[PDB]
C-alpha cells in the first residue's frame, strides 16, 4: 500500500489512506470513530495552520532582528513589550476584543462542523456560496480561496493538501522546539541557530546546560 | 600458599569427596537414597562420557561439599588452635 | 558487464552492461530503478567530466605557477593580475560569482530539460537552423563533439571516458584530502614522499589539518574545515 | 518430571470491550444490574478468580498477573 | 563433539544448527511450550548470532587502540587508550578533545543505531518487508534472506562468499564469536581486578608468569 | 549511605521505572505469553529459586551494599564529618585506600577471602551485639555479618528440591514418609491439596506473614537497627 | 476509542470526574477568595 511510519509495521485499520497527510500513525487509535477522526482532522488542520502563521511570525522578525535592521522583541517577551509600549490599551480590553472576534469565526466553524454547509443561508451578510464549505476542515470558495487553488484541478487540491499537512506538521514540531530551546537557553531561536552556526561542535543541547543537569 | 595446611584441606577434602561420589559412595545424579539410606539407580537422563555414570552437577555438588567441608574444618581448627 | 568489480560476485539483474564502464557494481542497489540508474548515469557523467577537467587544472597550475597553493587559489591576492574595470580594476568576487552564476544556470537548465524529456532541447533557441544530434543521454555531440571522434567505436570511447573519470574524481579526492593533510600541492606532495619515503607518508600527515579555521576574503569571514577532524 | 518454561501464546486479546461490560467476569453479573444489590456484588466478586471460572490454569494466571 | 548434554538437549539439538555441541544444559531451547517471547529458539539463535558480531567488533576494539599505542602506530599514548579510558566510564577516565563531546555523540549514535536496529527488528518480526518502502533505494539490498542472522544480498554478502561452505563459514562466525564474548567478558574481569589494559596484562604476564597472574593480582 | 536529595531523586526514578516494569509483565503475561498450569505448579523449583535466588542473593547483594556504602558513610556521619564533605559511594568503590583508611583489612583485598582468612575481615564483619553508642542503633558491620550469614545460608538452603539433575528432596516423598502410629495415613494427600489449591497456600502464607510482621514489630522495638 | 468512552462514561470514573471538579472549584474559589463567611463585599 501507501508510505507509512514504521516500514514493516501495518498501518491503522481505521486510516484508509484517504485524508491528507494518512501515513497510518494511531499507535492509541484515537482516531477509530469516523466521526471522533473528523473532529481530530479539524483539530490537525487548525492546529497546524495556527502553528504555521506563529512560526512565520516568530521567524522572519527574529531574522530581521538578527541582521541588525530592526528590534523586534523576542517571541517570549512581546507580549510585555507591547503592554509596557502601550499604556492606553488595557490587556483586558485586548483581550475581550479577541475573545469576541475568535468566538465569533470559531462558532460559525463549530456549526459548520455540526451540520455542514449550514453557514451557507445568506444569514452573515448574504454570503451564500463562499460559506458552503468544500469538505471537512477544508472551507473553499471565493473568501477563504480567492486565488481558486482548490477549484482548478482534483490532483493540484491533493498536493496542496499533502503540502499544507506536512508543513503543518512540521511547524507544530518547530514550535515545540521553539519553547523546548528558550527553557534551555534563555534565548531566541535565531538566536540559537546562530549560535549553532558559528561554533557547531560546542553549541549542542549537550552544552546548554539544563538538558544535561550534571556537571560533566 | 601452594604447601599450606589450608591449601592442602581443601584439597584433600575437595578430592576425597569427588572421589566417594565416583565410585558409588554417596547419592549421585544417577543413583538416590532411600529414606532408609540405601542408594539405588535412578534415569537422571544426562549424558557424560565417565563409565560410572559422574556427571557433571556431581562435580558440581561434590566439590562444593569439599570446599564446605574444608572450610569449616579450617575455620574450626584455627578457632581451636592448629 | 562481464568483467565484474570483485571475482565470484554476480552482477545485478538491472545491469548486465547497457551502459560503459559496467563492471556490476552496486553494492547499495541504488540503481534498481531504471528513472533513478538514469538520473545517477547523468550525475556520475557530470561529475566525472568535472573531476577530469579538475585534475587537469589543477596539475597544470603546479606546472606554470608552484608558488601558488591550489586550495588557496579562491583567495583574492592569488589570483592573476586582470583588469576587472572600474576605478583600479580590482576584482569584487560577486560580478565574478554572478557571471557563472547566470550562465551555470542557463547551460545546467538546458542540461536538465534534456534530461527530463529527451530531444527536447537540441534546436538552438535564437537561431533554429542550428541542431544538436543527441544519439545518447549525458552525449549531445554536434558543436559539443566537432571533430566526430564518436563516429567510430562510441562504447570503446565511452568506456575511456567513464574509467578515466573515475580515476579522476579518485584522484581528486586523493588532491583535497592531501592538500588538507599536507598543506602542499600534490606533486610536492609526490616529490616529498620520493624524497623520503618512510619518513614522510599518511602515517605522518593524516593527524594534521593544515587548513586554518577560517579565513578573511575582502570583508566576510568564510569558515573552514577539513574533511576529517584533524588539528 | 521436567522442569521447563511453558506459556500460551496470545491467549487474551488487549481490548477495552470489557472495560466498558461491568461484571464480564461473572456468568450472573453480566447480564447487568436489576437491582442495587448488582453495584455491590460486582466489587465483591471481581477478585475471586476461583468463582468465575474453575479452570486452574486461568486461576493461576489471573493470579499471577495480579 | 560434545559437551554436557542430556536426553532433553539432545532431542531437539542434532546438529543442524551451526555450531551445534548440544550444550543446553537448562534446556533453553526446547521448541514445545516456549511458542511466545523471547525465549523462543529462533530469537535465541538469533541473539548468541547478534551477540557474536558484537562481541567480535569489540573483542578487536578493545585491544587494537592499546597495541597499535604501544607499537608507536598512533600518537595517544597507551594509557590513555585504554578501552574503558577512553569515555565510555567516566569514572575511569576521559579522551581529551574528541570533535565532539560524548554526550552529543551518544544522541547521534541513538538516533543512527535505533534506525539500524528498528530495521533490523522490522525484518525479524515481517520478513521481507523492509524491502519495499522507499528508502532512498537502499531498500533493493535490505530485502534479508528469510533468515533474520543471515540477511546476505549485495551489500551484506556483497562478496558473495560461502557458494558451497555457507554451513562451515556460519560455524566459523559463531566459534570466533563466542571466542571474542569470552574475550569481552575477560576484558571485563581483568579492568575491575587490574585496572590496567588488556594489552597490559598480556605483556605482563608474558614478562614474568609467575608474578602477574590472577592469582598474584587478587593478593594486593 | 544516602546524603543528598539527588540519590532520593534516583530512586524515585528508578521505582517509577520498575513500576512500569511490574505492570508491564503483569499484562505481558497474562495478555501474550501466558504460563500454563504446570508451569506454576512446579513448587520445588519455586522454592530453590524463591530460597537461593530471592531471599539468599537478596541478602547477598545488600550485604555487598552494606559492607561498600552504609558501612563507611555511616562511619564517617558517626565520627562527627559534615554530609557534604563526605565522599560519594562510588568513591568509595573506586578508591580501595579510601577504603581502607576506615577499614584496615580492605589493603589485602579479596586475598583473605579465597585463602580462608576470614578472620582478617574483623574490622567490617563484626559480632560486637548491642547498639552503636553514637546512634543508638545496631552496628552497621554486625549487619553486614548477618547479611552475609543469612545469604549464605538461604543460598545453602535453595539447593534442597529436586528439579532436572537428579539430585534433590521430592516434597512429596518427605510428605509421605512422615506418619505415625497415632496420626492415620499422615501426611498424604497434602501434596496434592498444596499444589492445586490456591487458598490453602493462601492460608499458611498469610499466617506466617502475619506472625512474622509482629516478630518484627518486637525485634525492632529491642534491637533498633 | 468507543469502547474506552463508555469506561469512561461508567459511573465511578463520571463520578471521580464531577467530584474533582466540584472540589476544585470549591478549593479555588476559597483560595481566590480566602475566608468566606458571608455574602458581602
Ligand atoms: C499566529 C499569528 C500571530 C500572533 C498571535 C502574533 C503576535 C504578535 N505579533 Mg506577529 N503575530 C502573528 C503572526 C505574524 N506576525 C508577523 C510579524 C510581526 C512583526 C514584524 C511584529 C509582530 C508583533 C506581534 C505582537 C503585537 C501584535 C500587534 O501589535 O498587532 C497589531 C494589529 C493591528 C494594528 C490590527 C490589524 C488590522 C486589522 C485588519 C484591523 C504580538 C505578540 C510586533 C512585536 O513583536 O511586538 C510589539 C512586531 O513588531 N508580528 C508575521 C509576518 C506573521 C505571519
Ligand atoms: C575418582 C576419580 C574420578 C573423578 C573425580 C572423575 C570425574 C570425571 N570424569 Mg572420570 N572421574 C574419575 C575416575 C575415572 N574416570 C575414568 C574415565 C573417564 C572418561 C573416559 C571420562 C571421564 C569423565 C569425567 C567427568 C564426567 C562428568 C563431567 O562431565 O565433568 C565435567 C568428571 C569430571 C568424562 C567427561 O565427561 O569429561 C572429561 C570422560 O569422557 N572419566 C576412569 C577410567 C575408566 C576412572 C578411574 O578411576
Ligand atoms: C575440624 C573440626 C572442627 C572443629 C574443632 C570445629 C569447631 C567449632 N566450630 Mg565448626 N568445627 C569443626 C569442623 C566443621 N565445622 C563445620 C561447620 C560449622 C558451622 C556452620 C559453625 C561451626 C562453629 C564451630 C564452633 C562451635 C562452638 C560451639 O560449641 O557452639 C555451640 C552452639 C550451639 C549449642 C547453638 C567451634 C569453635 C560455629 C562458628 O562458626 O563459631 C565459632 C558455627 O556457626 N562449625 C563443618 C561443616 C562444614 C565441619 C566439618
Ligand atoms: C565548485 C567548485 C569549487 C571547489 C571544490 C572549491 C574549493 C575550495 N574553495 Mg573555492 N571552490 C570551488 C568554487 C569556487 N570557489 C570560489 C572562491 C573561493 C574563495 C574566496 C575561497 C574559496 C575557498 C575554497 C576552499 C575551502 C572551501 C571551504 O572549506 O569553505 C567552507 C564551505 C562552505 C561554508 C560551503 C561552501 C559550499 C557548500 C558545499 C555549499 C554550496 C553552496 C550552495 C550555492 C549553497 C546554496 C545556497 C542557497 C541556500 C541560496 C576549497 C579548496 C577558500 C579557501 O580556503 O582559500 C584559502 C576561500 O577563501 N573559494 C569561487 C568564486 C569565483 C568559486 C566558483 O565556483
Ligand atoms: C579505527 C581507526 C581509528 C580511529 C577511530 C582513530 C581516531 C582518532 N585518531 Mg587515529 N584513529 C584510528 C586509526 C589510526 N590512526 C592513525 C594515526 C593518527 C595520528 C597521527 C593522529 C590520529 C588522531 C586521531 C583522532 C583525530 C582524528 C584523526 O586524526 O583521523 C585520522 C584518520 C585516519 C587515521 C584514517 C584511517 C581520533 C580520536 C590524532 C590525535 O591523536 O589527536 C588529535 C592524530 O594526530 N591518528 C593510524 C596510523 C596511520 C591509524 C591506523
Ligand atoms: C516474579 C517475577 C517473574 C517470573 C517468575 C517470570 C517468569 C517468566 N518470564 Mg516474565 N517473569 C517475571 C518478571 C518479569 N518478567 C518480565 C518480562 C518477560 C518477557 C519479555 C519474557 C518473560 C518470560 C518469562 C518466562 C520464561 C523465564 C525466563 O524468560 O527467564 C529467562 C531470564 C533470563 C534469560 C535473564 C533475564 C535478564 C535479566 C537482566 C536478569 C537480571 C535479573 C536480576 C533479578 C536483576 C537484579 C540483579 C542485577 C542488578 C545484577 C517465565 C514464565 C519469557 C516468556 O514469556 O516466554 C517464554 C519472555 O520472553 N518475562 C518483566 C519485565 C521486565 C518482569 C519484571
Ligand atoms: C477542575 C477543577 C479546577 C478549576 C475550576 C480550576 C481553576 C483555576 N485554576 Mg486550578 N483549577 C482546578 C483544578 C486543579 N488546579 C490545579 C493546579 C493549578 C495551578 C498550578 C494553577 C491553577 C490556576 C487556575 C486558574 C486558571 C486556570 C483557575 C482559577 C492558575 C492560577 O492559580 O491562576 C492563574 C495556576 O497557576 N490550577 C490542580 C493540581 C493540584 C487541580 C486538580
Ligand atoms: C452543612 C454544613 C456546612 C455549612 C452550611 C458550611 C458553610 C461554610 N463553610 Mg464549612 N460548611 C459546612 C460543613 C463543613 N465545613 C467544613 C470545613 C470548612 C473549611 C475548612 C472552610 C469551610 C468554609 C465554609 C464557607 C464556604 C463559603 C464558600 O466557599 O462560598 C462559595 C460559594 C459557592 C461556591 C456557591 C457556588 C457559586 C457557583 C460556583 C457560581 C461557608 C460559610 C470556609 C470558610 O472560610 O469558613 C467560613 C473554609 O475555609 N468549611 C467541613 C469539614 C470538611 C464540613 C463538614
Ligand atoms: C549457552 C549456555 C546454554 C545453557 O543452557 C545456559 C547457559 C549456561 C546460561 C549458557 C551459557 C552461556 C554463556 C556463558 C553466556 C555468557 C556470555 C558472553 C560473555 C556474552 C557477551 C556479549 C558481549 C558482547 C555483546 C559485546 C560487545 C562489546 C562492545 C561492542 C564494546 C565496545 C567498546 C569499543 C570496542 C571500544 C570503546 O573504547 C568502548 C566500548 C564502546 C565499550
Ligand atoms: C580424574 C579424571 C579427570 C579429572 C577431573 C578433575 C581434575 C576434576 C576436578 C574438579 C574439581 C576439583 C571441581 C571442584 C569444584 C568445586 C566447586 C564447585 C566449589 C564450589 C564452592 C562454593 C560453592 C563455595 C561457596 C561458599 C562461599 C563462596 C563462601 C561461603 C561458604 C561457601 C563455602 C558455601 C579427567 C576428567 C580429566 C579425566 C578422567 C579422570
Amino acid at each position: 500500500d501507501r508510505q507509512v511510519w514504521f516500514p514493516g509495521n501495518a498501518p491503522a485499520p481505521h486510516l484508509d489512506g484517504s485524508l491528507p497527510g494518512d501515513f497510518g500513525f494511531d499507535p492509541l487509535s484515537l482516531g477509530s470513530d469516523p466521526q471522533l477522526l473528523k473532529w481530530f482532522q479539524q483539530a490537525e488542520l487548525v492546529h497546524g495552520r495556527t502553528a504555521m502563521t506563529a512560526v512565520a511570525g516568530i521567524l522572519f522578525p527574529a531574522v530581521a532582528t538578527k541582521a541588525g535592521v530592526v528590534n523586534i522583541p523576542q517571541w517570549y517577551d512581546a507580549g510585555s513589550v507591547w503592554v509596557q509600549n502601550n499604556p492606553n490599551f488595557p490587556f483586558a480590553a485586548l483581550l475581550f476584543i479577541q475573545i469576541i472576534l475568535t468566538g465569533w469565526v470559531e462558532t460559525k466553524r463549530w456549526l459548520d462542523f455540526k451540520n455542514p454547509g449550514s453557514q451557507a443561508d445568506g444569514s452573515f451578510l448574504g454570503v451564500t456560496d463562499d460559506f458552503k464549505g468544500v469538505a471537512n476542515g477544508y472551507p473553499g470558495g471565493k473568501l477563504f480561496d480567492p486565488f481558486g487553488l482548490s477549484r482548478g484541478s482534483e490532483g493540484q487540491l491533493q498536493k496542496y493538501q499533502e503540502n499544507e499537512i506536512k508543513n503543518g506538521r512540521l511547524a507544530m514540531v518547530a514550535f515545540l522546539g521553539f519553547i523546548a530551546q528558550h527553557a534551555a537557553t534563555g534565548k531566541g531561536p535565531i538566536d540559537n541557530l546562530a549560535d549553532h552556526l558559528a561554533n557547531p561542535t560546542a553549541v549542542t543541547f549537550a552544552t546548554n546546560g539544563v538538558s544535561l543537569p550534571f556537571v560533566h | 600458599f601452594i604447601g599450606s595446611t589450608t591449601n592442602l584441606i581443601i584439597c584433600s577434602s575437595t578430592a576425597i569427596f569427588l572421589a566417594a561420589g565416583r565410585f558409588g559412595l554417596t547419592p549421585s545424579a544417577n543413583r538416590l537414597a532411600s529414606p532408609g539410606l540405601k542408594l539405588s539407580p535412578n534415569n537422571s537422563g544426562l549424558q557424560t562420557g565417565d563409565p560410572a555414570g559422574f556427571t557433571a552437577t556431581d562435580v558440581l555438588y561434590l566439590g562444593t561439599i569439599g570446599h564446605v567441608v574444608g572450610i569449616g574444618s579450617i575455620l574450626g581448627l584455627k578457632a581451636i588452635g592448629a | 558487464g562481464r568483467r565484474l568489480w570483485a571475482p565470484g560476485v554476480e552482477a545485478p539483474s538491472y545491469l548486465n552492461g547497457e551502459l560503459a564502464g559496467d563492471y556490476g557494481w552496486d553494492p547499495l542497489g541504488l540503481g534498481a530503478k531504471p528513472e533513478a540508474l538514469k538520473w545517477y548515469r547523468q550525475a556520475e557523467l557530470v561529475h566525472a567530466r568535472w573531476a577530469m577537467l579538475a585534475v587537469a587544472g589543477i596539475l597544470a597550475q603546479e606546472i606554470v605557477k608552484p608558488g601558488v597553493f591550489f586550495y588557496n587559489a579562491g583567495l583574492p591576492e592569488n589570483l592573476p593580475g586582470i583588469n576587472f574595470g572600474g576605478p583600479e580594476g580590482k576584482v569584487n568576487l560577486g560580478g565574478l560569482l554572478a557571471w557563472e552564476f547566470l550562465l551555470f544556470h542557463w547551460v545546467e537548465v538546458r542540461r536538465w530539460q534534456d534530461i527530463k524529456k529527451k530531444d527536447s532541447v537540441n534546436q538552438d533557441p535564437i537561431f533554429k537552423g542550428n541542431k544538436v544530434p543527441n544519439p545518447e543521454l549525458g552525449y549531445p555531440g554536434g558543436i559539443f563533439d566537432p571533430f566526430g571522434f564518436s563516429k567510430g567505436n562510441f562504447k570503446e570511447v565511452q568506456t575511456k571516458e567513464i574509467k578515466n573519470g573515475r580515476l579522476a574524481m579518485v584522484a581528486f579526492v586523493g588532491f583535497i584530502i592531501q592538500a588538507q593533510a599536507t598543506g602542499q600541492g600534490p606533486l610536492a606532495n609526490l616529490g616529498a614522499h620520493l624524497a623520503n619515503p618512510f619518513g614522510n607518508n599518511i602515517t605522518k600527515n593524516i593527524g594534521t589539518c593544515a587548513i586554518p579555521s577560517s579565513v578573511d576574503v575582502q570583508g566576510i569571514t568564510i569558515p573552514l574545515t577539513c574533511l576529517w577532524p584533524g588539528h | 518430571k521436567k522442569v521447563k518454561i511453558v506459556v500460551d501464546g496470545n491467549p487474551v486479546e488487549t481490548s477495552f470491550e470489557r472495560w466498558a461490560k461491568p461484571g464480564h467476569f461473572s456468568r450472573t453479573l453480566s447480564k447487568g444490574p436489576s437491582t442495587t444489590t448488582w453495584i455491590w456484588n460486582l466489587h465483591a466478586d471481581a477478585h475471586d478468580f476461583d468463582s468465575h471460572t474453575s479452570d486452574l490454569e486461568e486461576i493461576s494466571r489471573k493470579v499471577f498477573s495480579a | 563433539t560434545l559437551l554436557f548434554a542430556s536426553d532433553q538437549s539432545l532431542s531437539y539439538l542434532t546438529g543442524a544448527l551451526p555450531a551445534d555441541y548440544g550444550f543446553d544444559p537448562l534446556g533453553l531451547l526446547d521448541p514445545e511450550g516456549k511458542g511466545a517471547g523471547f525465549v523462543s529458539p529462533a530469537w535465541l539463535q538469533y541473539s548468541e548470532v547478534i551477540h557474536a558480531r558484537w562481541a567480535m567488533l569489540g573483542a578487536a576494539g578493545c585491544i587494537a587502540p592499546e597495541i597499535l599505542a604501544t607499537a608507536g602506530v598512533i600518537p595517544q599514548t597507551p594509557d590513555e587508550v585504554i578501552w574503558f579510558k577512553s569515555g565510555v566510564i567516566p569514572p575511569a577516565g576521559v579522551y581529551d578533545k574528541y570533535w565532539l563531546d560524548p554526550y552529543s555523540l551518544f544522541f547521534i549514535e541513538v538516533i543512527l543505531v535505533q534506525f539500524a536496529e528498528l530495521r533490523r527488528w522490522q525484518d525479524f518480526r515481517n520478513p521481507g518487508s523492509q524491502g519495499k518502502q522507499y528508502f532512498l533505494g537502499l531498500e533493493e539490498v535490505l530485502k534479508g534472506s528469510g533468515d533474520p542472522s543471515y540477511p546476505g544480498g549485495q551489500f551484506f554478502n556483497l562478496f558473495n562468499l560461502g557458494k558451497s561452505d555457507l554451513k562451515e563459514l556460519k560455524t566459523k562466525e559463531l566459534k570466533n564469536g563466542r571466542l571474542a564474548m569470552l574475550a569481552v567478558f575477560g576484558y571485563g574481569a581483568q579492568a575491575v581486578i587490574t585496572a590496567e589494559g588488556p594489552f597490559k596484562n598480556l605483556t605482563d604476564h608474558l614478562s614474568d608468569p609467575t608474578g602477574h597472574n590472577i592469582l598474584t593480582n587478587f593478593g594486593h | 549511605g544516602i546524603t543528598s536529595e539527588l540519590q532520593l531523586y534516583s530512586t524515585a526514578i528508578g521505582g517509577l521505572v520498575l513500576a512500569a516494569a511490574m505492570f508491564f509483565a503483569g499484562w505481558f503475561h497474562y495478555h501474550k505469553a501466558a504460563p500454563k498450569l504446570e508451569w506454576f505448579q512446579n513448587v520445588e523449583s519455586m522454592l530453590n529459586h524463591h530460597l537461593a535466588g530471592l531471599l539468599g542473593l537478596g541478602s547477598l547483594a545488600w550485604a555487598g551494599h552494606q559492607i561498600h556504602v552504609s558501612l563507611p558513610i555511616n562511619k564517617l556521619l558517626d565520627a562527627g564529618v559534615d554530609p557534604k564533605e563526605i565522599p560519594l559511594p562510588h568513591e568509595f568503590i573506586l578508591n580501595r585506600d579510601l577504603m581502607a583508611q576506615l577499614y584496615p583489612s580492605f589493603s589485602k583485598g579479596l586475598a583473605p577471602f579465597f585463602t580462608i582468612n576470614w578472620s582478617e575481615y574483623s574490622d567490617f564483619l563484626t559480632f560486637q551485639g548491642g547498639l552503636n553508642p553514637v546512634t543508638g542503633g545496631l552496628w552497621l558491620s554486625d549487619q553486614a555479618h548477618h547479611h552475609l550469614a543469612i545469604a549464605v545460608l538461604f543460598l545453602v538452603a535453595g539447593h534442597q528440591y529436586r528439579t532436572n539433575w537428579g539430585i534433590g528432596h521430592s516434597i512429596k516423598e518427605i510428605l509421605e514418609a512422615h506418619k505415625g502410629p497415632f496420626t492415620g495415613e499422615g501426611h498424604k494427600g497434602l501434596y496434592e491439596i498444596l499444589t492445586t489449591s490456591w487458598h490453602a497456600q493462601l492460608a499458611i502464607n498469610l499466617a506466617l506473614f502475619g506472625s512474622l510482621s509482629i516478630i518484627v514489630a518486637h525485634h525492632m522495638y529491642s534491637m533498633p537497627p | 476509542m468507543k469502547n474506552f468512552t463508555t469506561y469512561l462514561s461508567t459511573a465511578p470514573v463520571v463520578a471521580l470526574i464531577w467530584f474533582t471538579f466540584t472540589a476544585g472549584l470549591l478549593i479555588e474559589i476559597n483560595r481566590f477568595f480566602p475566608d468566606p463567611l458571608v455574602f458581602s463585599f
